């Protein structure tokens, strides 16, 4: 079993304006195998409401998931994607950089 | 332009763990309209375009019964594989398939697909002429006797000569005011110092459809493809994507780099730079 | 739509 680690970017949906709803995203690609584990977290703590695209896969055979929930981004809090695959030794956490 | 229509297929074993679950889904160029998961709570194909809802209840009876006749072939095979590559049942595995049809701007076949993957590698693939097989290895070589005998190509070619091309255009029709009109993309440069004397420019490109799209940095119109980080393209989660470009240019000379962009959406390819 | 007569068997 070769197996091919997650890439993650973190993204809000709209560009971000401070005090306007928006969507952040969390999209994982190119990995295999399929199972993967990503969490949104809000200032170090689990975001409850989220939901994933359905898993699909690219040319080269490598699955990839969109990971989003509602959010409104502010100046303080901080925002990021949590994503745990056997290809880790530990999760990554990928914070959410507006300007990225 | 040309369009294309995709079925998407995994299995994946969980030993130990229940039966293996299996999602499929369907695309239309860049946008997904079906979807079935067999761990869904009473499993049945959905939709998920508006351009497909429309479809009567024969269509997703037949839809249904279809992706339930995959589930249940593919959990066949995975036990079959273990015996083809001597693996032990403890350990999970995966079986992919995609197939579909590529028109061309006059609706006639351009390319037609059908090929499978174990374990994330190249299995078995129907070549071009639809009519011949391409195996990954001597276990798949297995399948491909068996499938040659059994003239699957036959089957597959009449299929994407026929059914595939056809509902395509149904499709493209019924969806043509999203699937036939390309959204351009909104750009901007940006401009983040890391240094007193060093700066990132950012070229980005948003709201586009469909996925393809060209971004690249140009320095007295060389490209900086070594220095340029260039992200994968990126869904939005409206439908449209996302992708952004940067370098890191040394003070005082931004004015050297120029950022290119085409895109099908674009009246004419773009030319792009930092000013304030 | 999908095919119909996809492969039993590998």
């Amino acid at each position: 079993m070769i197996q091919r680690t997650p890439k993650i970017q973190v993204y809000s949906r709209h560009p971000a304006e401070n005090g306007k709803s928006n969507f952040l995203n969390c999209y994982v690609s190119g990995f295999h195998p399929s199972d993967i584990e990503v969490d949104l977290l809000k200032n170090g703590e689990r975001i409850e409401k989220v939901e994933h695209s359905d898993l699909s896969f690219s040319k080269d055979w490598s699955f990839y998931l969109l990971y989003y929930t509602e959010f409104t981004p502010t100046e303080k809090d901080e925002y990021a994607c949590r994503v745990n695959h056997v290809t880790l030794s530990q999760p990554k956490i990928v914070k959410w950089d507006r300007d990225m | 332009g040309s369009h294309s229509m995709r079925y998407f297929h995994t299995s994946v074993s969980r030993p130990g763990r229940g039966e293996p679950r299996f999602i499929t889904v369907g695309y239309v160029d860049d946008t997904l309209f079906v979807r079935f998961d067999s761990d869904a709570a009473s499993p049945r194909e959905e939709p998920r375009a508006p351009w497909i809802e429309q479809e009567g209840p024969e269509y997703w009876d037949r839809e249904t019964q279809i992706c339930k006749a995959k589930a249940q072939t593919d959990r066949e095979d995975l036990r079959t594989l273990l015996r083809y590559y001597n693996q032990s049942e403890a350990g999970s595995h995966t079986l992919q398939n995609m197939y579909g049809c590529d028109v061309g701007p006059d609706g006639r076949l351009l390319r037609g697909y059908h090929q499978d993957a174990y374990d994330g590698k190249d299995y078995i693939a129907l070549n071009e002429d639809l009519s011949s097989w391409t195996a990954a290895d001597t276990a798949a070589q297995i399948t491909q006797r068996k499938w040659e005998a059994a003239r699957v190509a036959e089957q597959l070619r009449a299929y994407l000569e026929g059914e595939c091309v056809e509902w395509l255009r149904r499709y493209l029709e019924n969806g043509k005011e999203t699937l036939q009109r390309a959204d351009p993309p909104k750009t901007h440069v940006t401009h983040h110092p890391i240094s007193d004397h060093e700066a990132t420019l950012r070229c980005w490109a948003l709201g586009f459809y469909p996925a393809e799209i060209t971004l690249t940095w140009q320095r007295d119109g060389e490209d900086q493809t070594q220095d340029t980080e260039l992200v994968e393209t990126r869904p939005a989660g409206d439908r449209t994507f996302q992708k952004w470009a940067a370098v890191v240019v040394p003070s005082g000379e931004e004015q050297r780099y120029t950022c290119h962009v085409q895109h099908e959406g674009l009246p004419k390819p773009l030319t792009l730079r930092w000013e304030p | 739509r999908r095919f119909s007569r996809s492969p039993i068997r590998r």
